[PDB]
């Protein structure tokens, strides 16, 4: 009966599951943990990734 | 006056003995690097120290 007040509510919680989700996302790079590029290269290719 | 094998080393973002302790480059560097031999004028039979 209250379906679609719920999946408002589901949608947004989604949403910022998805985007919380999407920081552990290497993107293409060596790492997704900024500190873990930072320690392991010099800055011209931590710079890149 | 650098070794044959640091020449690789003055170039920014490298990691050198010389690199860190002796002349540092900025990460941002512009600018032209020229490196020639010079065992016919730098160096002694003795050893040129």
């Amino acid at each position: 009966a209250l379906g679609k007040l719920q999946d408002v509510v589901n949608h947004n919680a989604q949403a910022l599951n998805t985007l919380v989700k999407q920081l552990s996302s290497k993107f293409g790079a060596i790492s997704s943990v900024l500190n873990d590029i930072l320690s392991r290269l010099d800055p011209p290719e931590a710079e890149v990734q | 006056v650098i070794r044959g094998n640091e020449v690789s080393q003055i170039a920014p973002g490298q990691t050198g003995n010389i690199a860190d302790y002796n002349y540092k480059l900025p990460d941002d560097f512009t600018g032209c690097v020229i490196a020639w031999n010079s065992n016919k004028l730098d160096s002694k039979p003795s050893g040129n120290y």
